[PDB]
């Protein structure tokens, strides 16, 4: 059994020398005897590889003392409804040097904001991993044509997770003590959050009694939603998929069944609404 | 398209790591609460007649240790995270690392929570003889 988490999307299919292969499984074929690898001086390392390595695949099932956990339960997230803000990602693809991952593109809050994102991956490289721009195409076919234009006017992830925090700030500052991300599968929207969300035990505002909400590489500090100004992180949030309540069938048809006023638009920000929209219906209708 | 690099076992592990502000104190509060080791290391297949130093450019395990490749005991090239130095760049990937057999079961977290000897090139506490 293999899984998706952490691929590596090199075009190219091949392994790695032992010394420079994060796992057994990648690496190259020609070291590796019965489960176990050998060292063949005469076959060298390589010193200028760039492998694009997928965030798809991510399972936040963690279960450790004192760390909350992203995804709560229905209950919960009744209880937190002044929380919620709908999340929805529209992703491109990774091409040319690598294929196999989407990157983020278009972010979408049921706020009405989209961001849009320079297409930026994970690159493994023979020193570290070296987060940066991919090359990138949107989905072929028509039903993606508005995202055209947004591959060249897309922002450097250091400013659009900063916006991210900016907005949920603003958002969320005389509504809760915290987000809950409310998602329709959720898959790629965890992928996007890898790129703007950090978690650990719970901490209070190094201004106030508020607990955390938001994290500050830049000084190793924490803040609630109102003393956030300048945050590049969104600290411990909460999060549920709407799908996993036993919907059949897509968003929109579901959305459909309670509200008339929501027509789809096709964009992020526009399954973020239907997203909140049918979770408020379905929660406190009947 | 593309080629797996992980297991389903890891999953949880590295997801949890790959989120953390801190992933060495995750990772040691994630072995703390009963998760289990990060495994599909490198281990190599060797004679154990080498010279027992921890960090090597080919497999050096003596008779008690094992040899891994570097990268695949580095919590950092694991999930594919920044790493603590100034430069952020690794001391293990490119390199062999020796594990004593007792621990061997958990690599990754060895290299986390061991030093090596600058001196001799030993763990400290498993191989270091300095005085
Ligand atoms: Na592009
Ligand atoms: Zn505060
Ligand atoms: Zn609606
Ligand atoms: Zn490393
Ligand atoms: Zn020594």
């Amino acid at each position: 059994n293999v899984t998706g988490l952490f691929k590596d999307c090199s075009k190219v299919i091949t392994g790695l020398h032992p010394t420079q292969a994060p796992t057994h499984l990648s690496v190259d074929t020609k070291f590796k005897t019965e489960g176990l690898c050998v060292d063949i001086p005469g076959i060298p390392k390589d010193m200028t590889y760039r492998r694009l390595i997928s965030m798809m695949g991510f399972k936040m099932n963690y279960q450790v003392n004192g760390y909350p956990n992203m995804f709560i339960t229905r209950e919960e997230a009744i209880r937190h409804v002044r929380a919620w803000i709908g999340f929805d990602v529209e992703g491109c693809h990774a091409t040319r040097e690598a294929v196999g991952t989407n990157l983020p593109l278009q972010l979408g809050f049921s706020t009405g904001v989209n961001l849009v994102a320079v297409p930026t991956g994970y690159v493994d490289t023979p020193n570290n991993t070296d987060f940066s721009r991919v090359s990138a195409k949107p989905p072929p076919g028509d039903q993606f044509k508005h995202l055209i234009p947004l591959m060249y006017k897309g922002l450097p992830w250091n400013v659009v997770r900063i916006k991210i925090v900016q907005m949920l700030s603003d958002t969320l500052k005389n509504l809760s003590d915290r987000v809950v991300f409310v998602l329709w599968a959720h898959g790629f929207e965890l992928t996007s959050m890898k790129y703007f969300v950090k978690i650990g035990p719970e901490r209070t505002c190094c201004l106030c009694d508020r607990r955390a909400t938001c994290f500050s590489t830049a000084s190793d500090t924490y803040a609630c939603w109102h003393h956030s100004i300048g945050f590049d992180y969104v600290y411990n949030p909460f999060m549920i998929d709407v799908q996993q309540w036993g919907f059949t069938g897509n968003l929109q048809s579901n959305h459909d069944l309670y509200c008339q006023v929501h027509g789809n638009a096709h964009v992020a920000s526009c399954d973020a609404i239907m997203t909140r929209c049918l979770a408020v219906h379905e929660c406190f209708v009947k | 398209a593309g080629n797996a690099t992980e297991v389903p076992a890891n999953s949880t592990v590295l997801s949890f790591c790959a989120f953390a502000v801190d992933a060495a104190k995750a990772y040691k509060d994630y072995l703390a609460s009963g998760g289990q080791p990060i495994t599909n290391c490198v281990k190599m297949l060797c004679t154990h007649t080498g010279t027992g130093q921890a960090i090597t450019v080919t497999p050096e395990a003596n008779m008690d240790q094992e040899s891994f490749g570097g990268a695949s005991c580095c919590l950092y090239c694991r999930c594919h995270i920044d790493h603590p130095n100034p430069k952020g760049f690794c001391d293990l990937k490119g390199k062999y690392v020796q594990i004593p057999t007792t621990c061997a079961n958990d690599p990754v977290g060895f290299t986390l929570k061991n030093t090596v000897c600058t001196v001799c090139g030993m763990w400290k506490g498993y191989g270091c003889s300095c005085d």
